[PDB]
RNA sequence: AUAUACCGCCAUCUUCAGCAAACCCUGAUGAAGGCUACAAAGUAAGCGCAAGUACCCACGUAAAGACGUUAGGUCAAGGUGUAGCCC
């Protein structure tokens, strides 16, 4: 009958069951699913199976400066017609299988080290272009609730960086996964660490600190060290613009503890420029691949004082016993100085 | 071609001049010391950053050295008057009802802007949801008060830190000075100290905007002639 | 809870029409009727009839004219003429417009035995009163 | 015959830019740490494997003593050492090629 | 055949007042938390309630009543996914 036919987006919408408590706790998973697809998509308005020419819908209304009549596509022409809409449907379904996968992270099911983007541009015409996002975490939370039982919400991690000192870091929290990821990027971007850097490539003194459980111990390197760092390390260090460091990270390994305890360590290193202006002295650099020539890298703004720096025969600095034992040809590990691809 | 010109006679030359609007004629330590300004509060109050402008207690009492606060109120109305030059906005922050309304007349008076009232979460940090994207958000933030009604640091000197205005303060001798750009140790409770103040920054806003009126008018004369 | 005809909470992204925005019970109260006729009123014959009428009218535009329709038809009966009022879209070319306006007019006509005519408003887009 | 054309022309920066050869490459392996020999070679009985190396990948990259503007994709320009072949995950057979060509 | 694939139309708490987003801030940027009116971090919008409308009023009665709960009811209103029958 045709009063008992319905639209499409009625048939559509009961095939699919998208809707139903199926899909409401995910109680039905989906290896097969039933697919949506545009049946109005390259369907133009006047073709039907007679193959008629109506002059003014599907053909042009005047040819050759008269009006057309009423003509209908032969037997042969017709089915060429049929024919070629088959092929450019299956072609239509080939490119749209046709899609450009992205690159992995630190594993296959991570989402660690996949790039989000650049944050998205602000109301007034703000935008981020030079800025790289990276995600650090991502947990699903799980929260007991008075009346809905255990829900799931989305926990993410994310940091930010032009590659030229300015880096920050956000958490992002909501139910979707996408939204966690957009609410982390941007608010990043407005929680900016300057980071110093030593000739733009490393950081300008070794760095030891804890922050919480979490140590981390960093060493100032030279020009093509890499990054032989904690993984996420690696990945904020690319995003600072630090390209030789080494870092060590003992204790707990809690990502947000290393990524905030990172951050405050970065932040708090003093530049030759100021241990110059702080002890009025010159900062001489000596290089063993430039013999005993002195090279000045800082020098104080004001006053230069005349009284030389004590020299206490044996300073009282603390030692790390790892540091010791490696200068030592004490520290064996199979697993340190392995090759690695380039970072 | 005019505007490097325009910016160097009219925007830096007033920053090469140690005391362009004479600031220093507006107050002395003894015209501060007869509005009370000295007095501080019990030294049982007394907040350790305010321990180096304090002069020292005079039977439990904090006496605040007035020869700093000579020296700290200079440079905040020093920055004050060249902010008002500029044309930036300055917004008035206190949250003491006694002088609630003093201020907000004092604020209309001078052309500026007063927040006395109490400060809802997110004023500055969430100001474009709240006025719209294109909100313009005060230059400089002036506390008279820099506590809040139970005695804890107002909210906005911290959401001025975050949206990097800079902020003039009274602090008195119970308050945290260590996020006030400009701090300026003094009394914050006589009525005397409070006046005081009040003149003296709307003072220093109306001869800073008088003063960049005049230097505009004869920047366009000398121009077309 | 109740379901006939009511546009459900989205999460703010579905725009809806004035009248997908109302539900039955604002018929009357803040929406009209989509067809008018006498066949309803009191003493009045033929509502069968021209209900049956409605609802072809109504099959048969959506298909005639497919996806250029931006809202639902108001049909419109005096005397025996029959006035089809239809908002569509700006997306099909004018010839074809008036292709489909003369066919469908002669089409209509012979098959319901009365003058019939169509009357068609074109808009950029979907008028959309809310997003739900 | 020419090998340091290919290195000049605009079909080589399209693909590669200012980059190195072996800057998007990427060893398929398990665990965290990879295996301390790349695998032998990449051609095998004309073949190639599925995951090319940087080198193999490309046949117009030809590992030869004159073209040296390839050749120093693989030396540090900072301390003149020749990367060991996990670094730029090139197979045995065209590290060792790369190293005879280097000297 | 399957309401335990669904649309459609509903029951139920509801003789309820809450639900879902976009932001902001606190907790060291932990799971989490965000109210004080002589106010101390919450806020510009959506849905429901409310308002309004129908009936004889501004009362009452209708109507309305979100999200979610019971894989609640209905494949036998009609339509329909999947599977099955076609002497
Ligand atoms: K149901
Ligand atoms: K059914
Ligand atoms: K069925
Ligand atoms: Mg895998
Ligand atoms: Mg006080
Ligand atoms: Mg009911
Ligand atoms: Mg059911
Ligand atoms: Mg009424
Ligand atoms: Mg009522
Ligand atoms: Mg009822
Ligand atoms: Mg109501
Ligand atoms: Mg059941
Ligand atoms: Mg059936
Ligand atoms: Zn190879």
């Amino acid at each position: 009958s045709f009063f008992t036919k319905l639209t499409a987006d009625e048939l559509w919408k009961g095939a699919l069951a998208e809707t139903g408590a199926g899909a409401k706790k995910g109680r039905g998973k989906r290896t097969k699913k039933k697919k949506r697809k545009d049946l109005n998509r390259g369907q133009i308005i006047g073709e039907g199976r007679y193959g008629f020419l109506w002059p003014g819908l599907n053909v042009p209304l005047m040819k050759n400066g008269a009006v057309q009549t009423i003509a209908q596509r032969s037997k042969e022409e017709q089915e060429k017609v049929e024919a070629d809409m088959i092929q450019q449907r299956e072609e239509w379904d080939r490119k749209k299988k046709m899609k450009v996968k992205r690159e992995r992270g630190w594993s296959g099911n991570s989402w660690g080290g996949i790039s989000l983007g650049p944050p998205d541009p602000g109301p007034c015409g703000e935008t981020y272009e030079d800025f790289d996002t990276r995600i650090l975490e991502v947990r699903n939370v799980f929260t007991m609730t008075a009346k809905e039982g255990r829900k799931k919400s989305i926990r993410v991690l994310v940091a930010v960086g032009n590659g030229k000192g300015a880096a920050g870091f956000s958490i992002g929290k909501a139910t979707d996964r996408m939204d966690a990821f957009r609410k982390a990027k941007n608010r990043a971007v407005h929680h900016l660490h300057y980071i110093e850097r030593y000739e733009d490539h490393t950081i300008f003194h070794d760095i030891s600190l804890r922050f919480k459980r979490t140590h981390i111990k960093m060493k100032k390197q030279p020009k093509g060290y890499g990054l032989r760092c904690h993984r996420a390390i690696i990945t904020i260090c690319r995003l600072i613009g630090i390209k030789d460091m080494y870092a060590k990270v003992s204790g707990s390994i809690n990502m947000l503890s290393l990524t905030q305890g990172l951050f405050r360590g970065l932040s708090r290193q003093e530049t030759h420029q100021q241990l110059a202006d702080k002890k009025g002295l010159h900062v001489v650099e000596i290089r063993e691949e430039c013999g005993p020539l002195p090279i000045v890298v800082a020098s104080p703004r004001g006053p230069l004082r005349k009284d030389p720096e004590p020299e206490d025969e044996v300073p009282d600095v603390k030692l790390d016993w790892e540091d010791v034992k490696t200068a030592q040809g004490m520290k064996r590990s199979v697993w340190s100085n392995l090759k690695r691809a380039a970072t | 071609e005019d505007s490097t010109d325009f910016n160097d006679k009219i925007l830096n030359e007033p920053l090469k001049h140690s005391d362009f609007f004479n600031v220093k004629e507006l107050f002395s330590v003894r015209s501060l010391f007869d509005a009370r300004v000295h007095l501080g509060h019990k030294a049982g109050c007394r907040h350790r950053f305010m321990e180096p402008y304090i002069f020292g207690s005079r039977l439990d009492h904090d006496i605040i050295d007035l020869e700093q606060t000579a020296t700290h109120l200079q440079l905040a109305l020093n920055f004050t008057a060249h902010m008002a030059y500029r044309k930036g906005i300055i917004l008035f922050i206190s949250r003491n009802r006694q002088f609630s309304y003093l201020i907000e007349n004092m604020a209309r008076d001078c052309g500026e802007y007063a927040h006395t009232r109490y400060f809802r979460g997110g004023m500055l940090t969430n100001a474009r949801l709240l006025f719209g994207p294109t909100v313009r958000l005060p230059d400089l933030i002036i506390f008279l008060h820099t506590l809040n009604n139970i005695f804890e640091p107002h909210v906005a000197v911290r959401d001025a830190a975050k949206m990097n205005i800079p902020t003039v303060g009274i602090v008195d001798t119970n308050c945290n000075p260590c996020l006030i750009t400009y701090p300026v140790p003094g009394n914050d409770d006589s009525p005397l100290a409070v006046h005081l103040y009040c003149r003296l920054f709307q003072t220093a806003i109306t001869r800073a905007k008088e003063k960049r009126q005049q230097v505009e008018a004869l920047y366009r004369l000398q121009g077309q002639k | 809870k109740n379901r006939a005809a009511r546009v459900r909470v989205s999460k703010g992204d579905k725009p809806v029409t004035y009248e997908e925005a109302h539900a039955p019970h604002y018929i009357a109260h803040r929406k009209g009727w989509l067809s008018l006729h006498t066949g309803n009123l009191d003493g009045e014959d033929h509502a069968a009839e021209r209900t049956v009428e409605d609802v072809f009218l109504r099959k048969f535009m959506w298909g005639t004219f497919p996806g250029c329709l931006a809202d639902q038809l108001v049909l419109k009966r005096r005397g025996n003429q029959l006035e089809i009022c239809a908002v569509v879209l700006r997306q099909l070319s004018p010839h074809k417009y008036y292709f489909l306006v003369g066919y469908s007019e002669t089409l209509l006509s012979y098959f319901y035995k009365c003058p019939v005519r169509l009357h068609l408003q074109t808009v950029p887009s979907k008028v959309v009163y809310k997003y739900l | 015959d020419e090998p340091w054309k290919y290195l000049e022309s605009e079909e080589y920066q399209e693909r590669y830019g200012s980059r190195p050869v072996w800057a998007d490459y990427r060893r398929n392996h398990k665990g965290g740490v990879p295996p301390q020999r790349t695998r032998k070679t990449c051609i095998r009985r004309n073949k190639v494997v599925g995951n090319p190396c940087p080198i193999c990948r490309d046949h117009k990259l030809h590992v030869d003593f004159r073209n040296v503007k390839l050749l120093e994709q693989f030396v540090c320009a900072h301390t003149g050492i020749i990367f060991y072949a996990p670094y730029t995950g090139v197979c045995v057979k065209q590290h060792k090629r790369l190293t005879q060509a280097i000297q």
